[PDB]
RNA sequence: GUGGGAGAGGGUGGUGGAAUUCCCGGAGUAGCGGUGAAAUGCGCAGAUACCGGGAGGAACGCCGAUGGCGAAGGCAGCCACCUGGUCCACCCGUGACGCUGAGGCGCGAAAGCGUGGGGAGCAAACCGGAUUAGAUACCCGGGUAGUCCACGCCCUAAACGAUGCGCGCUAGGUCUCUGGGUCUCCUGGGGGCCGAAGCUAACGCGUUAAGCGCGCCGCCUGGGGAGUACGGCCGCAAGGCUGAAACUCAAAGGAAUUGACGGGGGCCCGCACAAGCGGUGGAGCAUGUGGUUUAAUUCGAAGCAACGCGAAGAACCUUAC
RNA sequence: AGGCAAGGAGGUAAAAAUGU
RNA sequence: CGCGGGGUGGAGCAGCCUGGUAGCUCGUCGGGCUCAUAACCCGAAGGUCGUCGGUUCAAAUCCGGCCCCCGCAACCA
């Protein structure tokens, strides 16, 4: 049931609403361009939602992937 | 008559037939194999063994164009995607990587009635 | 149905028949085999009962395949059997008629067959009465193939399309 | 047949050579429980083998068995509404048994007069890598390959 | 009122990729697709599968929830605009201004219809194939309306929490989301689950009550007849509201309980099937039976559990015909 | 490397009318 | 009269054309399967291929004539 690491936990203090912040953001996506859930990221419902929105915005621009590819298989 | 040594292997897989297309690293396909290519009509067309056979055939064809470098790309899921991959690994090519890639709609148009009930 | 090949052939002097419309005589099994090899078409015991067994020089498997294909083709275009009674109702009759009409439209031959009990005395007349009427009704689509003939425990009427 | 795996029987091995396989073969040969009938037959066959193809008759038999032992067999499962001939591995004892059965069948299927003789000939054929038993084995193998697709209905 | 907050609330204008199809371009060849099997279907004018672009239309993957919003129907890419509802905190302002609501007015999924557009997929009807005794069906190949938008109309629904709204009281815990705090705990507002008292026909309900009350509205008085007739209204139509009776039945029902049953599940078993040896059915005959024939073929036994059975001894006897 | 489990796959659960 | 196509187990139709080697469905009867009926499954029963010939070692099959059955025309008179 996945207990490797939490994305909020490995991290320090950061802003949610900056899409222009890709390094800290490419962390909440999957290896496939896909958003990690509550039980993989570790944020508040509200916070998670905000993050998701920001991710979407970024995608719309072109900062983060819409999707990519999983490898090795 | 083209000669390349280098490229990719798409395995597109429906549960009805696991198709394998070998292409150069552009995206121009030299040779391909599927179930019916290995005779196999109908039921068995998309069984794991069939898929494996197809993969082998594809590899053989590639070899007839001096081919070694092969990047795997699996599109969808059929009766034997994993088996096909295994065959490719074994077959006789320098495999790059097994790229897992579904042509999943980002909530597209309505699916068929068989693919209805998915809801 | 075994037309027998090569060394499925036990009989000594087999009548070695060619592929087409020729013969090589009544020769040994080995001889026959050799002949088959020469043509590369198998030696096939097509008439074992015959005055020494008839041994055709044909590729057996291919021939069998062809036969199978033919059989499949024959499977289909076809005949619909509409089963009436003596105790059958007016609405029911109408329904049956409609079905028959549909079949005719499609392009299917029609065995309107009546299924009887005891009283094969006041069965045949009723069978006629139903079936004749039905035929009369569907005349526009249907040329009657088989008339109402009582056949022991059943009765048949059959209809063929006038045109399709 | 739903509890323990149920033991294979502990054969009293051969009196002549000192082996269980031999005994099993004898038993297979014998119908109607007339053992010393068929044991004698087997011995006659062995003698024939020794004479005709000058070799140790147990060894020959073993070789024959080895030749006819099939590692892949076909079962049958109705799956979906279509009956697929299922290609699967064989357990060793079972395989051996099958081989024995086939040998016995071949011995009966042979066109000559006396059973012992027929048996001997069959065994010789098997040793060579030919005859009837071998053919049957080959057929079975083919079946477990012309159906090698449905393999995934893994029983 | 002020200070904030959460949110797929609604509308208007845009955009963002995946995907689909369709077009061109390329490489490439013998099948693809489809199924429980298959066939119709497309493909040598070269399909499918693969890459490059372009054309569209529709929908919004992941997040995404057992979650949030609305009064309900409902609502999700994202952004912008306009814009509702609401929640808290201060307790600051008003001084009972409230609660309910016959009618009325408004909204009201989906389908439907009208006018005009658009049309990729899906896809009623429809045309095929199989499947089948039959196939108007389930399954596949297309396929028209329709789905989509504008404007208009329709107004029904398992329009459900099958729970009318409003406030007051009556143990807790537990998880959730959302606000403030003196922030490992308090205190509001929502969403769930377990349960005190109590209620209930039981199931269950149980501070989001079906508890205890009060307020008002809606409706109910057996089922079928029937949401039908008849009127009346509304509607372009489909139909909708509004709503009987005559007759007919001694029931229609709910909730549980015991069983039985399930082509429901889990756990088990047996020569039950598999694994194997030998048959039965095919032959003659031995027998018993059904049927038939007879003057009588005595009578019974009936799927397993009747059929070398009563009969473990029919020439007469037995024996009953 | 095994150990359990969560999720995603895909394979399987065919068909089979009635009433003394 | 002229021309084309076909005549086949009881009925419908394959095979002919490409000489040897006759199939399916419906119907007949019996069995099975079922607690029982249909349905089902199986069989069993059942055709010398319209017929007379010839061909050829051998004809449903190559070929003629008759017998039919279908249809199309049948004109100048
Ligand atoms: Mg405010
Ligand atoms: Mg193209
Ligand atoms: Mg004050
Ligand atoms: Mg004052
Ligand atoms: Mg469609
Ligand atoms: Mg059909
Ligand atoms: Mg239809
Ligand atoms: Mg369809
Ligand atoms: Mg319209
Ligand atoms: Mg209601
Ligand atoms: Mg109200
Ligand atoms: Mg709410
Ligand atoms: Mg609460
Ligand atoms: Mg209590
Ligand atoms: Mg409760
Ligand atoms: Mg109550
Ligand atoms: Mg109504
Ligand atoms: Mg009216």
């Amino acid at each position: 049931p996945s207990r490797k690491a939490k994305v909020k936990a490995t991290l320090g203090e950061f802003d949610l609403r900056d899409y222009r912040n890709v390094e800290v953001l490419k962390r909440f996506l999957s290896e496939t361009g896909k958003i990690l859930p509550r039980r993989r990221t570790g944020l508040s419902a509200k916070e998670q939602r905000i993050l998701a929105k920001t991710i979407k915005r970024a995608r719309i621009l072109g900062l983060l992937p819409f999707t990519e590819k999983l490898v090795r298989k | 008559k083209r000669q390349v040594a280098s490229g990719r292997a798409y395995i597109h897989a429906s549960y009805n037939n696991t198709i394998v297309t070998i292409t150069d690293p552009d995206g121009n396909p030299i040779t391909w194999s599927s179930g019916g290519v290995i005779g196999y009509k109908g039921s068995r067309k998309g069984t794991p063994y069939a898929a494996q056979l197809a993969a082998l055939d594809a590899a053989k064809k590639a070899m007839a164009y001096g081919m070694q470098s092969v990047d795997v790309i699996v599109r969808g899921t059929g009766a034997g995607r994993e088996q096909a991959i295994r065959a490719l690994q074994a077959s006789g090519l320098q495999v790059k990587s097994i790229v897992d890639d579904t042509p999943v709609p980002h909530n597209g148009c309505r699916p068929k009635k068989k693919f209805r009930k998915a809801s | 149905k075994e037309y027998l090949t090569n060394e499925r052939i036990r009989a000594k002097q087999v009548r070695v028949v060619g592929p087409d419309g020729k013969q090589l005589g009544i020769m040994d099994t080995r001889e026959a085999l050799r002949l088959a090899q020469e043509m590369d078409l198998d030696l096939v015991l097509v008439g074992p009962n015959a005055d020494p067994p008839v041994a055709r020089i044909m590729d057996y498997s291919k021939w069998r395949y062809e036969q199978q294909m033919a059989e499949k083709e024959a499977r289909k275009t076809e005949v619909k059997s509409i089963k009436f009674r003596v105790k059958i109702d007016e609405h029911d009759y109408q329904t049956k008629l409609g079905h028959i009409k549909r079949f005719l439209q499609e392009g299917h031959k029609v065995k309107v067959t009546i299924m009887f009990r005891g009283r094969e005395v006041a069965h045949p007349e009723l069978g006629e009465r139903i079936l004749n009427r039905v035929t009369e009704d569907l005349k526009d689509l249907a040329v009657v193939e088989m008339k109402p003939e009582m056949l022991g425990r059943d009765m048949n009427m059959l209809l063929a399309p006038v045109k399709v | 047949a739903r509890r323990r795996r149920a033991e294979v029987r502990q054969l009293q091995p051969d009196l002549v050579y000192g082996d269980v396989l031999v005994t099993a073969f004898i038993n297979k040969i014998m119908r109607d429980g007339k053992k010393n009938l068929a044991a004698r037959i087997f011995y006659d066959a062995c003698k024939i083998i020794q004479e005709k193809t000058g070799q140790e008759p147990l060894k020959v038999f073993k070789q024959a068995v080895e030749n006819v032992k099939p590692r892949m067999e076909v079962r049958s499962r109705r799956v979906g509404g279509a009956n697929y001939q299922v290609p699967m591995e064989v357990s060793p004892r079972r395989q051996q048994s099958l081989a024995l059965r086939w040998l016995v069948q071949a011995a009966n299927q042979r066109p000559e007069r006396r059973a012992a003789v027929r048996i001997a000939h069959e065994l010789m054929d098997a040793a060579e890598g030919k005859g009837g038993a071998v053919k049957k084995k080959e057929d079975v193998e083919r079946m477990a390959e012309a159906n090698r697709a449905y393999a995934h209905y893994r029983w």
